[PDB]
């Protein structure tokens, strides 16, 4: 009866983003916010499984553990494999209501208030625990409301929840060699509290922002 | 008269009558979003609009009236937090048509419940049963039912009552008609 | 089912309710009868009523309960490689209504599992209608 | 007299499996379901050597502790020696009742079901302890029945037991050198309990599914 | 007289008599697979096809009618979990050569038990010894021996009882008979 | 509910339903023979035929299922050694249209009773009234009654239950017609 539990039906690491990004000398303005860096807003539903799972219960209340893996490689093998040098990797958790970098060299990169971690390639995946990041006392799975007081505020979008914004950057300067690192990200809820259960969802999804259905 | 409380919590008594619905033969369902209904109406809409602030449960009625000739069921459940969605488009809802006051609102799909869950799975929701053969008057009371100890009534719909035909109306006659009253008293109004 | 579908063995007893919902002058019988997991589904009414069987009179009754015995899914046949038991209903007398009434009358069924239910194994469940991207995906978290 | 003990006398780590596979640039359809991964069904009737062992038995019912041990190396020499790129490998254990996956980059590795593990190859080999997995009290060691209910049951095998899958792949993008890794698994009964002891085997075994005898 | 409770554990009284055979010089043995020789005869195959389930022990007798100028030893040895296997072939036993019901089967190589283990050391299953200048009779009595607490009795047979001719049967003439007499009394069957 | 005790005597559960018949206008009565009724059916007509012997009393569960709008009187009668006639002819009546099985017979001349007796005196033996305007079920207990400790059931039926509408069934349409369930439980059925 205890597997069968809401913290046991929830509590599972999932693949919540992957997202690779190439390096290369990037000093000319290619592939601009994806120069050296990628940002990802921290929202649950972005996979099915999981939208799923959590869209089960209306009101939720978890603390987020983030893992990240990340591997490097090259496929253009302009030299010999000499081996993959060990790149230091910073990953920033800026919270809502803060300023996320735009850039691979921002200053928002040396805030000294958003917490940040720096991790290399050769050390094991780095972790981390976001806590309950809410104004309310619990995520609101599904909201009928209105964001803005304007009347063109989006709907199902509340103004609260909004755990926040994870940048994960290439520390090191850009070596004479260009590499593909790709970062994923695991995200695992713990001490899960559920109010409120729901039909569970039947009709495929068709968009992360809306509870639209096919049919 | 058998009342049902939601969810197990027990949290005035003007009893807001909405002009009665017709139920047809072909009847969806009809939909009333909780603190939008009483938004323009009586001393409740007044305060709501004179004041920023709102904190208090409900109270639901909803009454048949039918001959011992008819036969049909309803599901009456109120949805908390009852994120509506559309049908063949990827946009979201809009004010117009989530908004709909004292009016309310019919059911496009009752089988999805215009969520894209399932109606069959609706009973985990707080419900009555109307069987026009046994009942035909349903009470329903709500708790607060907010994440938040304070909500803004014109921009949040903590509740949605939903009254759907899962069984539809019939008689000898092809054609025919029952008329629904639905009564609101908000209790403890802010 | 939906739950179920998320562990891999499940074990329990299920209930299942049944209510007509004709008109109140409506009268008639009707037979509920349960095969065992071992054994073939009936296909007439005095074949069915040789086994364990419920003869519900809904002009008397609008509801019947019937609480299918502790069964467990993971023994019976979970790909060995249903008929695991089943729940039919025979029209035992024909449905007698006043003229005024409506000649079709219409039953709706619910079933529930009781307290000695239980799932092991959490799987992933395949009814999500699979993994596809959705849209506004990527430009949420650019 | 402690050594002759049953749970010492079964619980010693064998090589349950050891196989080999290429990863180079597997892009075409070259090797299916051998491009950058390989897939292991848990059975312990797999070396003669633990297989008479477990037949003096009818009944048991352990824990299997997995043990993977990784090595890469090549022999095209294409390069000077470079040394050996730190490569992360995931192997999931896909137990009865789940899908396991058909390709490399396929969804399965992703579940956030079914349990898997990220190891390095320069990091110790990598242990996970797989409980007892079956729907009975005990495994069969030997099953007097058939499977299905239909007469085309396999005679001899139970439904019941199947402790799972095991699945392992490199994680890292294809780098533009090939290698070959060789993955050792190694398996040590834990907590054993045995009953209904049986003659020993005295002729050669037929095959992995019967009790056939040669003469 | 004189039983062999099996494993040392003790768990109705028909005691289903099947045809008796004929134990020449030359046999090898026979054996019978216990649920399966059942499940067609007697209130026992009645209630295993009218169910799905099973669940009982066994009590067996074997007796021997010989005189004291006949000469040979038996082993009377119940295998639980007995999975046969072929003899010069990778393919498993079929179900027409696995289920041979009351008739029962004979051994194809007693010595390797058609399992190729030993039969010198399947004494360490249950087992009594039928010397026939000593005794002509054996008696075993088999608990449950069922990994799952049920079982499913038209597929999975939980013991085998063995008879095989470790001595064979001896007298002045050349050619020699003596009937073999099972009996079979299931205790509490389900 | 209001059962009748046979002359005040009180001698499983199984509660054999009969096909249901249908009471039309012109309608002029059902009759079943107890033992023979449930010769064929269940585990009563098993045993019945497994043995020579037989020894049990009866439980009579008769019931109507009709509208407020309908209108007709039954006399449901458990008639004691029944022993019927021909109705212009001196040659008895024969084992064909005595053993009528399950699906039971019809009176030829309810007035009569098919004996020559009459029906107005047929309230002697245990009996209950069906009035459609006050009641539509009818339970009679049936006790032993027979001469001898033991009997034959497939010979002698010692019981006859009779539902002849002595007011024929009406309503405003000219044809009518209402099913008649009856259930028979054998009780201590040997």
């Amino acid at each position: 009866v205890s597997e069968t539990l809401v913290e046991n039906f929830l509590s599972r690491a999932a693949l919540v983003s992957k997202r690779s990004f190439e390096y290369k000398n990037h000093t000319s303005s290619e592939a601009r916010t994806d120069k050296n860096f990628y940002k990802w807003t921290i929202n649950t539903k972005s996979f099915v499984q999981l939208r799923r799972k959590l869209e089960l219960f209306t009101y939720l209340r978890f603390d987020a553990e983030i893992t990240i893996l990340t591997t490097v490689a090259v496929g253009s093998n302009n030299s010999t494999y000499m081996g993959l040098p060990d790149l230091t990797l910073q990953a920033m958790f800026v919270p809502t209501g803060a300023l996320t970098p735009e850039k691979q060299d921002s200053f928002h990169w040396q805030s000294g208030s958003n917490a940040s971690v720096f991790f290399k390639v050769s050390d094991p995946p780095a972790r981390m625990t976001i806590p309950f990041m809410c104004i309310n006392s619990a995520y609101s799975v599904f909201y009928d409301g209105f964001a803005g007081f304007e009347k063109n505020g989006l709907y199902g979008i509340n103004p609260a929840d909004t755990i926040g914004n994870l940048c994960v950057r290439i520390v090191n300067e850009h070596q004479p060699i260009g590499f593909t690192v790709t970062v994923r990200v695991y995200m695992k809820p713990k001490h899960i509290k559920a109010w409120a259960p729901r039909p569970p969802r039947t009709l495929p999804y068709m968009s992360i922002a809306n509870a639209n259905y096919k049919g | 008269a058998n009342y049902c409380c939601a969810y197990g919590e027990w949290p005035t008594d003007r009893f807001y009558t909405l002009k009665s619905v017709k139920w047809e033969t072909e009847s969806t369902g009809w939909w009333w979003k909780l603190p939008d209904a009483l938004n323009n109406i009586g001393m409740f809409g007044q305060n709501v609009q004179h004041h920023y602030l709102y904190r208090s449960g409900f109270l639901i009625h909803v009454q048949c009236n039918a001959t011992k000739f008819h036969q049909g069921a309803l599901l009456v459940v109120a949805i908390p937090e009852h994120q509506r969605g559309a049908h063949n488009t990827t946009t979201s809802p809009g004010f117009d048509d989530i908004m709909k006051g004292e009016e309310g609102g019919t059911f496009n799909h009752p089988y999805v419940l215009d969520d894209g869950t399932s109606l069959a799975c609706a009973t985990i929701f707080p419900h009555q049963w109307i069987n026009l053969r046994t009942n035909n008057s349903a009470t329903i009371v709500l708790p607060w039912m907010n994440a938040a100890p304070m909500d803004f009534p014109l921009r949040h719909n903590q509740w949605t009552l939903a009254i759907i035909p899962v069984v539809p109306l019939g008689t000898r006659t092809v054609s025919s008609m029952v008329p629904i009253t639905v009564s609101i008293a908000p209790m403890c109004c802010e | 089912g939906n739950i179920s579908r998320y562990y891999t063995h499940w074990s329990g007893s299920l209930e299942m309710t049944f209510m007509f919902c004709g008109s109140f002058m409506a009268t008639g019988k009707l037979i509920l009868c349960y095969t065992p997991p071992g054994g073939s589904c009936p296909t007439t009414r005095e074949t069915a009523m040789l086994g364990t069987h419920i003869v519900w009179d809904f002009g008397l009754q609008s509801s019947v309960t019937l609480v299918i015995p502790w069964i467990s899914g993971s023994h019976y046949r979970m790909f060995n490689n249903a008929n695991v038991g089943y729940v039919t209903c025979f029209m035992q007398t024909n449905l007698i209504v006043p003229s005024e009434s409506s000649n079709t009358c219409s039953l709706i069924g619910f079933v529930a599992a009781k307290d000695d239910f239980s799932l092991r194994l959490m799987r992933d469940s395949p009814d999500i209608g699979q993994l596809e991207h959705l849209h506004e995906a990527e430009a949420a978290y650019q």
